[PDB]
């Protein structure tokens, strides 16, 4: 208390409580996941109905505006659409001057270093959602990442946002990410979902679900569960 | 408490509480109604009085032919962000001469709103807004809140009084997709009585309409327009 | 909410700031002109210039223009810098607009810039006040005053604070409609506001004298004395 | 309190703020600096919280010219980046005048500088007293500049933590005749009365002004005149 | 919660511009009213002075022939209102060479009073009364600091405001020709302010649809004198 | 239900739709808007109460009710 | 002590840098501790990276960094400011080389991010950098450089340095080490910091909890070992 009020004002001991304030407020937020296989990465999030005056797909947590990036987010969903205009906005400048694709690990990096900017001026506040970033370069290899409201960036083989955190990093272990496909990694995921508190005290969730990778021409796309409903029946599978 | 500072302040609870002050001021409006069928979008407005002797303050503002709006807050800001969506369809109908569709503009009033979210200086924009639109990939009935969000809703309330509404719409939503203009129009007709106190009625002075189509342009639907729907209204019984 | 601030309102809607610019002007010196048949008259009391001061640079009067002159009271900082920037805007747009200047233009210039110096924080307001004297309301002679608060009113005679609870109480109990008899009755009642005023001993009393068609007038010591015999003369036989 | 902000003054008519970045002085490293005849003579100690350091990695004693010396006490970051200013002003001197700065001029000119900080809440001012010597028009000179943007001359100076005991040995034992080797002598007694613990050549280095030119003593010359101290 | 304008009350209100609407119960009180037959407003003096000049205080000031206006509140802020007003009238008939609808005028003025605490200051302490006549007839508007502004068949603003209002409302409906309306506004006032009524401590103005000028009252007033 | 056990209402009351007027209501709001509706009654002078005078003690119980919230600031 | 502290640019009545001291405390949280030796011709550093969990890739958590393929470098912070001033080291040396041609030695580079580290410092607009800074570099013709950089702006040159939560017990291990003059050779050099550290952390480190660099006149590439290296060091300390 105190040496708090300020993102810029450090404590008599340890770190801002600002840049803390800001990653538990992303620990209160909707969980979403992210696996990635050999060679594509996919993701997983749950969203809340709303009301009945919810349009059964509005307020999505989806968003991927890269030719070879797919992205996700947990946490409050002003925040995550303008952190999708900054790394969407990073991402042109990246193609119109290098001409190129940008690297996930680059494009992650400079992402990162802009959100901790937004730690460091007392004028402005840190970031109220985290968000993992998803990838495949035919170049040099494949690759998944992971950014919070903290500036911090990791590369993880999977990771999990939201009130499902240490649960589904559990979910996560029991996988063997190295040599499995997509494939089954839809499954994985979406099970996984809908095992860690689906609505426990929550009155009902949405799921959503993205996958880009190396089959599919490195691009992204929303994996759809309009087809096959595989990985939705394999979730009911796990209710006993 | 100390944390009550620009919304760059963040609370231990995870929160900024200038954000939830910034709902309440939206709820700190009058009653809104929303509501759309497959083919046409409508917005029903409740313009408050003031007197006897002076004029409903008014709902329903237009900024486009293929998208309309209607406010709930301090109208100062309201009007900010009609004239801001007014210029960017202008921009849109100006580079390639196209009606702006609704989902992207929205996503900018959302960058927009967030901006001041982020950055000491500016409270952030505090109305409450609903957005009827119709453009070339669909029709969208929307709302807009302060914490720089948006939802994109069925049908949708907000202002005093909103939740008997929001139950009526909640539990009609099996009905309208494929209601007529009419009968859609009756519905927020409906769904309008339903906030109402026991002591007052609708008329034509109190009640405004917006609606838009794939082949109506987004007209505001004031007195002479609300003279014919007010019949086929649900009575109030007991 | 409190005074602290310049642009805070307080809870009932007052501006304390501004009303204490108007109570630091009060405790400014005795100011008070009045506007006469045809001249206006204006008298500089209680400059009280002690023995080794100077009484040329204490600058009782300054002419803004041919047909305007001021002095403010309160701070003399602020009174100077505000006489700076009516000579400059008054000068500079006679020389560039198509047509000359008149005294309402640099009333409502002094009036703005009050209002603006007042506007924003980190900006603090001219504490002085002063009463404007014209000579071509279409050749007629017009009387304002000048406030802090960014505020101007036209008078036939006014007063500000420290001269006003005596001298300006003396004046409306005293002004006839009939506008004094010639420029003789108005440095007549001139020189009776100034024995309204405090001291009246003509150590320290000047007066300077505009009569609307000819240029400012400066009177002397000796004039001062004359008239202030005069008008303790006219009382002594009011017996 | 009144030291919160820099741009009021206290009842007092004492500017807070600025009294206790001098306090940082006093925390600084005592350096003594003299005049002589034939020149003049700037003094400093180092400690190390560690014999880790390259203690020759970075020196203390800076000129502005070839023929200036320089030295401080007070924290190293805002003393190196003031050099950097100094040096900068001094090289904008000479392409304006043609002419190298004078000591006076580069004296007033830096202690207009360490003034532009004392304005407005958010800078601070360096915590970092300076000793200037320098030759001019064939005599020798000194000043000092403080926090505080101004400047005074000096004929027998020294500042820093334990200062005072300083200027009693000058007051006692300068006198205005002194020779330059016997000023470097009665600056290391002078800093040997200031700190504790033995002085050699990894604990002081010296600056001395020469008319022709300015040169820092070499280890080898700090390990020489610091032994046999008297 | 009082610091400035950018922070959010508690109740969602802001305890800064409230105030600013605190502002103005210390003007002087005005009345406004709109009829088929034309436009009136009235304000009140309370002479401070015999020396001051009568019209010196502009609390009645005209825009534009075609429109009127009146004042409750800091004459300062009133009068930086005023100059904005005409400067947009003005630059608009030089654009579109028309008269500038009244209903246009006070929504460009509002954007001015929209300054407070968006761009990149505090709310002016002035509630105001329009009235124009114009091609949707005769038409009475009023706007206060929080830049709202409505359409008024009657308006009451100022110090004691609240009473005349509801007097006003009791006496006034819609359909009323000008000069009963005027007689209503002057007796609600003479029961108001000070005492009997006189061109010393009232002011009025009135506009017509067919009369688009000279809104001012000089000394025709008598005929009010005489009458009420 | 429970506290008008002793109170003789009306059959013809639907406590469901009270259920829906009483939004945010507490359990002693509910008590005071029964205890409510037996003053009503008794204003009334009334032998048995009726679902009418159950919605005026709501409407008596439940809030201030507020002031004109479109002139705020 | 209290209240003077809350902002950086005020001065506390001591006139003491109480939010550079709590910037050394922020850096103190995490749980890192990094040294560097220099040798007769070489210089090493090496630093703990404490994985904290498998699912992470180990290369997406390395501390050490190379700002030029002749100098390396090495962090302890929070990550966000460390990736912020490695791009801002990388950015000045490049532009160093952009301007003057030739080479920028780690001792211009390290006072430059120093003095930058003052500015911020200096002005309230921006907090400190929270975080250390350690390089290595060889000179010309002279040897092999080790220099710190803090967030106070100190900077100055090491024969040997440590940084991250053991301080005091690094540099005493190492002052103890560094009083006898002998072949410090690269071999003998990467062993005591490998002992160093192993002996202040007191754990039998698996090779995937550390990370080690090295620069030398022979080798002026500056390098990061492979673990099959770091191998290699362990089994020759395991003597």
């Amino acid at each position: 208390t105190g040496y708090d009020l300020s993102a810029s004002t450090f404590s008599p001991d340890g770190r801002v409580f600002q840049v803390e304030y800001a990653m538990k407020a992303v620990e209160n937020s909707s969980t979403a996941i992210g696996i990635r296989c050999k060679d594509g990465v996919v993701f997983g999030v749950e969203k809340l109905v709303l009301s009945k005056l919810y349009e059964e797909g509005s307020n999505k947590r989806l968003f991927n505006v890269d030719r070879h990036v797919g992205m996700a987010v947990a946490g409050l969903l002003a925040d995550a659409r303008s952190l999708a205009d900054i790394a969407r906005e990073e991402a042109s400048n990246f193609r119109s001057n290098f001409g190129y694709n940008i690297p996930l690990k680059h494009l992650a990096d400079r992402v990162a270093m802009y959100v901790h900017a937004y730690t460091l001026y007392s004028a402005v506040r840190p970031f109220g959602c985290s968000f993992m970033l998803g990838s495949y370069s035919v170049n040099d290899g494949a690759q998944l990442y992971m950014i919070d409201p903290s500036g911090v960036s990791y590369g993880y083989w999977g990771c999990a946002i939201g009130k499902a955190r240490q649960a589904a990093k559990t979910e996560i272990e029991k996988l063997q990410m190295k040599e499995m496909t997509c494939r089954d990694i839809v499954k994985e995921v979406a099970k996984i979902i809908y095992i860690v508190h689906d609505e426990v005290k929550d009155k009902a969730f949405e799921l959503e679900l993205s996958w880009v990778g190396e089959l599919t021409n490195g691009r992204h796309e929303i994996v759809p569960k309009d087809i096959r409903e595989e990985a939705e029946k394999y979730a009911k599978e796990s209710l006993k | 408490n100390q944390y009550d500072n620009d919304v760059t302040v963040w609370s231990p609870q995870g929160r900024i509480h200038q954000i939830e002050y910034a709902m309440e001021a939206v709820k700190q409006g009058s009653a809104t109604v929303g509501l759309k069928s497959k083919t046409h979008a409508v917005l029903v407005a409740l313009k408050r009085a003031q007197s006897e002797l002076a004029a409903h303050q008014k709902k329903i503002l237009h900024v486009d032919n293929h998208i309309g709006i209607s406010i709930a807050g301090l109208t100062a800001d309201a009007r900010l962000l009609c004239n801001f969506m007014r210029q960017e369809c202008l921009d849109s109908r100006f580079v390639f001469d196209r009606p702006l569709p609704v989902s992207r503009l929205v996503s900018l009033i959302g960058s927009k709103t967030q901006i001041p979210t982020q950055r000491y200086g500016r409270r952030p924009y505090g109305v409450g807004l609903l957005i009827a639109g119709y453009d070339d990939m669909g029709p969208h009935i929307f709302q807009t809140c302060p914490s720089a969000n948006y939802f994109d809703c069925r049908a949708m309330s907000i202002g005093a009084r909103s939740q008997s509404a929001r139950t009526y719409l909640e539990r009609h939503m099996s009905e309208f997709m494929e209601c007529n203009l009419n009968e859609l129009v009756k519905h927020g007709l409906r769904a309008l009585r339903e906030t109402l106190p026991a002591e007052q009625d609708l008329t034509t002075k109190n009640v405004s309409i917006g609606i838009v189509g794939k082949d109506l342009e987004f007209t505001i639907y004031d007195d002479d327009d609300v003279s014919p729907f007010l019949e086929g209204l649900e009575e109030r019984p007991q | 909410s409190y005074d602290r601030a310049i642009t805070v309102f307080s809870p009932d809607g007052h501006l304390f700031q501004v009303e204490y610019a108007q109570e630091a002007v009060k405790k400014g010196s005795t100011a008070v002109g009045v506007r006469g048949r045809d001249i206006v008259v204006l008298g500089v009391e209680k400059k009280s210039v002690a023995k080794l001061q100077d009484e040329r640079t204490v600058r009782k009067i300054c002419a803004l223009d041919d047909n305007v002159c001021m002095a403010f009271a309160g701070l003399t900082a602020d009174a100077r810098i505000v006489i700076n920037r009516a000579r400059v805007e008054c000068q500079s747009h006679r020389l560039t607009v198509e047509d000359p200047v008149t005294v309402e233009y640099i009333t409502r210039y002094i009036a703005s810039l009050k209002q603006r110096y007042t506007q924003s924080n980190g900006r603090r307001p001219f504490g002085i006040s002063a009463l404007i004297v014209g000579f071509d309301f279409d050749g007629t002679p017009r009387l304002y005053q000048t406030d802090p608060s960014g505020t101007y009113h036209a008078w036939k005679a006014n007063a500000i604070g420290r001269g006003a609870k005596s001298v300006r109480e003396f004046l409306e109990k005293n002004y006839t409609d009939e506008a004094i008899e010639t420029d003789d009755l108005t440095i007549k009642l001139v020189i009776k506001a100034l024995l309204e005023v405090v001291q009246s001993g003509g150590k320290n009393i000047e007066l300077a004298v505009m009569r609307r068609d000819q240029s400012l007038k400066i009177l002397n010591p000796e004039e001062i004395e004359k008239y202030v015999a005069e008008i303790e003369k006219e009382k002594e036989e009011n017996e | 309190g009144y030291s919160f902000s820099l741009t009021t003054f206290s009842p007092s008519g004492k500017l807070v703020q600025i009294e206790y970045a001098l306090a940082a002085v006093a925390g600084g490293a005592p350096s003594v600096g003299i005049k002589a005849a034939n020149g003049v003579v700037l003094a400093t100690e180092k400690k190390q919280k560690s014999i880790l350091y390259d203690e020759r990695s970075v020196h203390k004693v800076e000129p502005i010219t070839k023929h200036i010396g320089l030295v401080y006490s007070g924290m190293g970051p805002d003393y190196r980046v003031l050099v950097h200013r100094a040096r900068k002003l001094a090289q904008q001197y000479y392409l304006v005048y043609q002419e190298p700065i004078p000591t006076a001029q580069l004296v007033q000119r830096v202690a207009s500088v360490m003034q532009e900080y004392t304005q407005s809440g958010g800078v601070r001012p360096f915590g970092v007293s300076l000793l200037i010597c320098g030759w001019n028009e064939g005599r020798p000179y000194l000043f000092q500049s403080d926090p505080s943007g101004a400047y005074f001359a000096w004929k027998a100076t020294a500042h820093g933590k334990n200062y005072v005991n300083g200027k009693t040995f000058l007051e006692h034992h300068y006198n205005e005749d002194l020779e330059l080797e016997d000023a470097i002598h009665t600056a290391i007694l002078t800093l040997k009365e200031s700190f504790e613990g033995q002085m050699t050549e990894d604990n002081i280095e010296v600056g001395i002004c020469n008319e022709a030119g300015f040169r820092r003593l070499t280890p080898t010359e700090v390990k020489d005149y610091l032994a046999a101290i008297a | 919660y009082d610091r400035g304008v950018n922070t959010f009350s508690p109740e969602g209100r802001l305890f800064q511009v409230e105030y600013a609407i605190e502002a103005i119960k210390l003007g002087s009180t005005a009345i406004g009213i709109q009829t088929s037959e034309g436009v009136c407003l009235a304000v009140e003096k309370r002479i401070t002075s015999p020396l001051m000049e009568p019209s010196s205080i502009e609390k009645i000031v005209e825009i534009d022939a075609h429109i009127g206006c009146a004042m409750s509140g800091l004459i300062a802020d009133a009068k930086t209102l005023i100059d904005k007003a005409r400067v947009e009238t003005q630059n608009h008939w030089f654009t579109y060479n028309e008269t500038m609808t009244v209903e246009s005028v006070t929504q460009a003025v509002s954007n001015l009073a929209l300054q407070f605490g968006e761009e990149d200051s505090r709310p002016f302490g002035v509630a105001l009364l329009f009235g124009g006549v114009d091609e949707k007839g005769p038409q009475l508007f009023h706007m206060d600091p929080s830049g709202t502004f409505v359409q008024c068949d009657a308006r009451a603003i100022g110090s004691a405001s609240e009473g005349a209002q509801s007097s006003l409302q009791e006496v006034y409906h819609k359909s009323m020709t000008l000069k009963e309306a005027i007689k209503s506004s002057l007796i609600i006032l003479k029961q108001v302010m000070e005492e009997k009524l006189n061109a010393t401590n009232i002011e009025l103005a009135t506009v017509q649809p067919g009369q688009n000028f000279h809104m001012f009252t000089k000394e025709e007033l008598e005929e009010v004198i005489k009458d009420i | 239900q429970i506290h008008s056990r002793k109170m003789n209402v009306s059959p013809d009351v639907n406590y469901e739709e009270l259920a829906r007027c009483t939004d945010d209501f507490n359990g002693a709001q509910c008590k005071a808007v029964c205890v409510e509706a037996g003053m009503i009654a008794l204003r009334r002078g009334a032998t048995e109460l009726t679902h009418e005078d159950y919605m005026e003690g709501i409407l008596e119980v439940q809030a201030k009710k507020k002031a004109n919230l479109q002139y705020y600031a | 002590s209290a209240g003077f502290d809350r902002h950086i640019t005020i001065f506390s009545p001591e006139g003491r840098l109480y939010q550079v001291e709590y910037a050394f405390k922020a850096i103190n949280q995490g749980g890192l501790t990094s040294v560097a030796v220099r040798g007769k011709d070489c210089a090493v550093i090496v630093t703990q990276k404490k994985v904290p969990d498998k699912l992470l890739d180990s290369s997406t958590v390395t501390h050490l960094f190379k700002i030029t393929e002749n100098i390396g470098c090495v962090m302890t912070g929070m990550t966000a400011d460390s990736r912020s001033q490695v791009q801002r080291a990388r950015y000045e040396a490049a532009n160093w080389k952009y301007k003057y041609g030739y080479e920028i030695p780690v001792d211009m580079l390290c006072k430059r991010i120093a003095d930058i580290s003052q500015v911020y410092t200096q002005n309230a607009e921006m907090r400190p950098l929270g975080c250390c800074m350690i390089l290595i570099g060889i000179d010309e013709e002279q040897g092999p450089q080790v220099y710190k950089c803090d967030p106070a702006g100190y900077y100055c040159g090491f024969k040997a340095t440590a940084a991250g939560v053991k301080q005091t017990e690094s540099t005493s291990f190492l002052e103890k080490k560094v009083k006898k003059k002998f072949d410090w050779t690269f071999e003998q050099t990467v062993e005591t910091a490998i002992t160093c550290l192993s002996t202040v952390l007191s754990i039998d480190f698996k090779p995937s909890e550390i990370e080690v660099g090295v620069v030398t006149v022979e080798n002026p590439k500056f390098r990061i070992l492979t673990e099959a290296e770091i191998d290699a060091h362990l089994v020759a300390l395991a003597e």
